[PDB]
């Protein structure tokens, strides 16, 4: 039960791809603004998330979640950080997919039961830590030791001497998960410590995993979609999204010329955002072989030749066979 | 009245159902609750439990709840109708946490008998409690057959069955039948039907619930709000009361006006346009 | 004896006394509780003498007919008439799909309490079963050999009872065959199935399509018997013989009123009003049921299809 | 004879059949007998067990008997080639020294009997194995089959069936008789043909002789116009319950009157369905 | 240690196939050590004996594909006979790996041991090592690898015969896969008659033959044809001839028709039970009498079902 | 060059990915190489392996590898994973050391944890190696979870994967992705597309294998073995050359000419003619 504000896992890759997501950057009332804090556009999700982070503040949230709908590529993961960011002080962060539930050596109620407390903190002269640390260092995982911990960490907040952080746990996928998952969850968002949940969302109406008769939308059941507030994303501008990947750029240290945003901004609105702002990289790679500073649009137009987005190059192979 | 609005239709039945329960006539019987959710459906079964007596035990699980790994789904269900049956008086599931402490099947059939001895003895006292199993179509004919052996019991409950489902694939088979169960069920039931709100009668509910999180609002803001609810649904009109006093009381304008009504239905959808923006962006990336 | 029979499934037959025929073998009118379906009670007639005559080797018998129609009242009549203090067990098909406990002993138990031994003290197979920790084959092969020899002492006397078996569509193709087995042994009881399911694919097969979902290696050893609806004018007689039974006193409109509800869900629906009619009638302190009550009981009550069909029907435009 | 009627073709290619087996030459076969439900196809199967000897023994499985969840299906079908081998049988021997039965008991028994064989004690005789609706087995039976009829003590399968093509139960594949082409390629089979009229009265005129019920000539070419109508089974169960309404009412001796009561009192699968298909629609 | 309980029922009705009548050429007689034409496919296998001779088949199979009754087993059997003397030929059937009391594992890499002898199998070396488990496997292999190296007794590998290949599960393939890459493997002859069938075990994968694509691509296919009446007659001809059965020279030509009705398989089924009709009524031979009632008495099978389901109109 | 022929845009973009791993930029990624059968898929990812290292371990295993009677999938896949992570002053080298019969996991994080202690000791030194996963859409959502759990690690190999199908069901699921992958994974590849070999490409190929069983051949015969290579499979041409000269060296011819590319063409056949006649045949009898 010691407290290892040390010990702790990071996904650097996960976080890299949102490490300029700074704030929700809303101010006066929630009013967004065209840029702010790293984030841009979707200005409408973007003021909405500031009323989550009212509610959370003022524990208006008993028992609610949040799903954010939306094509992907449309920043759901990034307000889902931010959100993260706005409660302020290194609040927790655990992305996740809903595809991990699914492993051979863990039980799935493991897995979820694992994302949750990694998710809430508690900044206990003073050193934070999670309630998944407290378990590491309470190699078995009973029933038993969660209500122990429970009220062993929940024992120190009434004695007034410890404060809970809760944080954010992002459930990507959220189609993927089965029954069995989601009245897991259920229960556990009942709990007094729970974190707060943010689903998220592209498909539209999925029967929920399993031979299920049912048809639900997003592949959530009925019991627990009563209590999630719904957020809709929509898709960049050309001019938008061209803005996000030139604040992608500067915090790598890649020096890009305006066409070659003119025209990787194009790839993206044909594809995704995601598939652009991996060219980066390996754009840069190149143009370091053709020793050049920065890249120039004969390099996105080289690179946009050797590498392909899944979504064409599939379509390649099956015309081609056929 | 005790927060009921409407809903005479089921709320009448509901009364002839507990006579039946007072004159002892109710064994080899069952209710079921019929009708779109969100309609009372847990009200009326709550009333029930309410009406019939001041210590009446009461258990409201849900047809999804037995599929979890926890135990066998018969331990769930008769966890259920253990806890659900009174004997200060406390349940026969309290008392085996007690006398056991899973529970050896063994300590149940123990307690039992015990029981049966101090209720002939004139000491302690039965009462049976209500349960409630919401979303019933989700049991399967392994469950649905552990009923039938459970009604048949003496100190057995009352079980009270909801469902929003017409004809359905009974689960656990290859047939279907009305409400997914069992057609040897089925004719031992009491069906009743619920209706959904009218106008007004939505209104009144929304009155009721802003007094219960103390929130001013204008009558104009008020029934804006109820065409909101019988639009697209009541759970979400109740939904966005708490979140459209947060932008009021922002702007620090405390009773709340038809703008932030007219807001913050803009801010967070409903299930039914979150499908339908999906649901065309799906077809226009299908589209080429 | 163990006095573990169930009342509360036979609670809706305790009229039925006998099956109501002549000494020829021509049906009456009413006797005995039983109204109208003479053709069916006719065949019962032939079935109760096959059975004393002992020419019921391995055979068994079918009601074949729409639900609500009569189909276990004849078989728990048949049991009264052909012996005193003879066991009639009710199961259901869906009865064998139990978890706490395998398919045979669901099958079993039933099948040895329909048979009890007269020695004097009548008891059942089963009764011996539970007199004899946990009950497996071979502790029934020895109770047959010890009881098989009492009879034989003259000491007591084997009465065989009835096992009907209703929604026999239900069992697989694992139960039948258990059954089949035991259908061909001496001290197994009269068994009584009961359809109303046409052609059906047999339970646990996924290919084969036998009538009624039996197999043909059984079904070749069955006796079917129809059963015919009842008309308006027989439906209101049945409803005055339970309304009767119960100590409910009903107005001779109400009952013409009940029986068109007969005529449109089923006769097991409109039996089944009389109880929850009675006590409306009780709030308003009135001593029977008049047409009021039931046009009230009508329309708060709902019999199962007329409700999904409310729903199913609400769903189209509740969803688009 | 054993009251053989009709079944001309049948009759005779069973007989040639026991040539093969009286030569010693069915080593590596079977017999499979394809015809309609009721054509005498265990008769015709309890016929070659007759004929080829006094105390030949003789096994009758359905296929679907194997599906018990009392035992697995190598127990059931090991159970019955070792039953079907003063004289006795293998499994009958097998119980008595397994006073389920340990896999070595078996086995310990093979030898012994290995040694009073080729000692010139004892003789093994192989019988006839009966398996009634054969398409019910599965590939996981069927490959059984084959290791089993590679014993040199292994009796000879005869194997009734009457369907078509279908499934092989086990796989996703269409085959006639729902059996594998490597087994079907060594079959024997032969074809059994519904009976005519003439076949038919017979029939029925030896079953009242064998439960001591007489009956008028308008009642035999009546219950055989049923029998050929609907089927011989169901005509032969009117019989028991035909004279016991008729000796109801004192008469003597079925007559027409009779098979017209016991008709419209029981029922056939067709009319039964019928009778209640119109229901189902409705 | 050895009893050699071989499948000689199995190869009952190949006894006149003694090798595959090769010429001096190529080519190869057309009528020579048992065989009958199916010439283009004969000289095949005549390329193939020399690649198992030179020790080019490493790694690689065979695929007789073609239809059924073309005499599949027969050149099988007959590459057997041209790799010397008393060389293993282990036949089995795809459908034989689904058993209750044997992992599919055992009875595969149990044939493949079968056909792999010494100068005595492979198979004989786990009887007679008894604790035959895959421990056990990877011991004798290597305790036999020594004893090529001391010469004392050499590796003659066998052929082994898969016949319905389309019947192993994707499991049994990568098994297969894996052994026949070892180096004391024998040559692996599948035999399927079917086209693009899903890959059991996989409800999705089509691929040729049943067969998967990475072990689809080591096999070298050779097709055979159906034979013609003029030919057919001469093989049934053959059968008679080594059964002792003398026959009429008008029953071969309706025993030739018969055959390219049904089979061949059928055809030459139906010599032993015709002579013993002819032996009740007491003749030498068989008469065409005979062939017109067998072919009454007993029937092929497709043409059987093909009754019932007519009678189930 | 180096053996490699055509293929002159996938062996560029292949170029470009080892950069990603020089400059430690390919962590959090993988490659997929897409194709159609028999482009040289294996030797882009060996021409990686050779072009990065002197002994950078490389292994080459199908998916159908994992669907074995004998492990678990995570034996099999951690395996290879153990395998193609090199250490010198690969870890399943180690594991039979440190181990004697099975491994464990615990036994694992043992020499994982002691190899912690002698890399940062500045003795022993760890070097990634190339996985490569042939036939990729075998695999299941149940091993695609174990390597994102997999390729987080610090030490984790590069992933190269090759597949030659468009959309597929996702073995183990109910829903369609391209490539059988998950929507997940899907986003972290770096996607190569390989073509199929021109008419000279293929005739530079044979001349290397005729090469290697030291086969010489005449001109007219490449010209006309590389037809049925463009027109069957570069797989297919290159299994009749093995057969071929042992038809030539059957007549002492010495080379191979037309004459025996002709006759062995007509003898064994390939995969395209072996079906149509199967499937000519097989309506025939199915017609009837
Ligand atoms: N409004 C935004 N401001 C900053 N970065 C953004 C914005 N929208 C998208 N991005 C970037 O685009 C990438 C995709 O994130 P996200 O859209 O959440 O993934 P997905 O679209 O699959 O949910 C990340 O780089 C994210 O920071
Ligand atoms: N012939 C009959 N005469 C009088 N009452 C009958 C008769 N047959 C059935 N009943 C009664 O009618 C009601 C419904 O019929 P029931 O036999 O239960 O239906 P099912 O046909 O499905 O078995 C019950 O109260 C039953 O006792
Ligand atoms: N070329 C041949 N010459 C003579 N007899 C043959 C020839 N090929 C096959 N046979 C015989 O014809 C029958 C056909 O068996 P075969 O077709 O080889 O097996 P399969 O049906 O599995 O392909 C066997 O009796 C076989 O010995």
């Amino acid at each position: 039960m010691k407290i290892e504000e040390v010990k702790s896992t990071t996904k650097t890759q996960r976080i890299a791809s949102h490490s300029h997501v700074k704030g929700l950057g809303l101010d006066e009332s929630g009013l967004a603004k065209q840029a702010a804090s790293g984030l841009v556009g979707q200005e409408n999700a973007r003021e909405a998330c500031g009323v989550i982070v009212e509610l959370i503040k003022s524990k208006k949230m008993a028992g609610r979640a949040v799903l954010l709908a939306g094509p992907p590529g449309t920043g759901k993961t990034a307000l889902a950080l931010a959100i993260a960011q706005e409660l302020g002080s290194k609040v927790p962060f655990c992305p996740m997919v809903g595809s991990e539930v699914y492993s051979t050596e863990i039980k799935k109620t493991e897995v979820l039961m694992e994302n949750f407390r990694r998710a809430i903190g508690l900044r206990i002269i003073i050193q934070d830590v999670t309630l998944h640390d407290l378990d590491v260092a309470n190699t078995e995982i009973t029933d038993k030791l969660r209500g122990e911990i429970n009220k062993v960490v929940n024992k120190y907040i009434d004695q007034g001497i410890a404060e809970l952080v809760p944080g954010v746990l992002f459930v990507d996928e959220v189609h993927m998960l089965d029954i069995e998952c989601f009245t897991y969850l259920h229960r556990a968002l009942e709990s007094s410590i729970a974190p707060i949940v943010i689903f998220a969302s592209n498909r539209g109406n999925c029967v929920i995993r399993g031979t299920e008769d049912i048809t639900s939308p997003h592949g959530i059941p009925l019991d627990l979609l009563d209590r999630v507030m719904i957020i809709r994303t929509m898709l960049y501008t050309p001019q938008e999204m061209k803005q996000i990947i030139k604040i992608r750029a500067q915090t790598e240290g890649i020096n890009i010329s305006e066409e070659a945003l003119n025209h990787l901004g194009e790839i993206g609105t044909k594809t995704t955002l995601r598939y652009s702002v991996q060219l980066l990289t390996p754009a840069n790679l190149l143009a370091k072989i053709n020793g050049k500073d920065s890249i120039e649009k004969e390099h996105v137009e080289e690179i946009s030749e050797l590498f392909y987005d899944a979504k064409s190059s599939a379509k390649i192979l099956a015309d081609q066979q056929d | 009245s005790q927060g009921m609005v409407g809903q005479l239709a089921a709320r009448r039945a509901a009364g002839v159902v507990l006579e039946m329960i007072r004159e002892g006539k109710i064994a080899g019987r069952a209710v079921l609750i019929a009708g779109q959710p969100g309609t009372g459906k847990t009200a009326i079964a709550m009333g029930m439990a309410q009406a019939l007596g001041p210590d009446t035990p009461f258990t409201a699980i849900a047809g999804s709840e037995i599929f979890s790994l926890e135990m066998s789904k018969t331990e769930a269900l008769t966890q259920a109708f253990r806890r659900s049956i009174g004997v200060h008086t406390v349940s026969l599931h309290e008392i085996d946490v007690i006398n056991s402490r899973e529970i050896k099947s063994e300590v149940r059939e123990q307690i039992n008998a015990k029981v049966a001895e101090w209720r002939e003895e004139g000491k302690a006292e039965i009462i049976p409690g209500v349960l409630f199993i919401d979303e019933v179509h989700m049991l399967d004919i392994e469950s649905f057959s552990f009923l039938n052996r459970a009604l048949e019991s003496d100190m057995a409950p009352v079980l009270i069955m909801a469902t929003n489902r017409g004809i359905t694939r009974i689960r656990g088979t290859s047939y279907q039948s009305p409400h997914g169960i069992p057609i040897d069920l089925l004719d031992r039931l009491l069906i009743v039907s619920t209706t959904p709100y009218s106008e007004k009668d939505t209104k009144q509910i929304l009155r009721i619930r802003c007094e219960e999180e103390d929130v001013e609002m204008s009558e104009d803001a008020y029934t804006v709000l109820t065409r909101i609810g019988l639009e697209t649904s009541l759970r979400y009109a109740i939904q966005l009361i708490t979140a459209a006093s947060l932008v009021c009381r922002k702007r620090k304008g405390t009773e709340v006006q038809v703008d932030d009504i007219k807001r913050v239905y803009s801010l967070f959808l409903d299930e039914s346009r979150s499908t339908q923006y999906m649901k065309e962006y799906q077809d226009a990336f299908l589209f080429n």
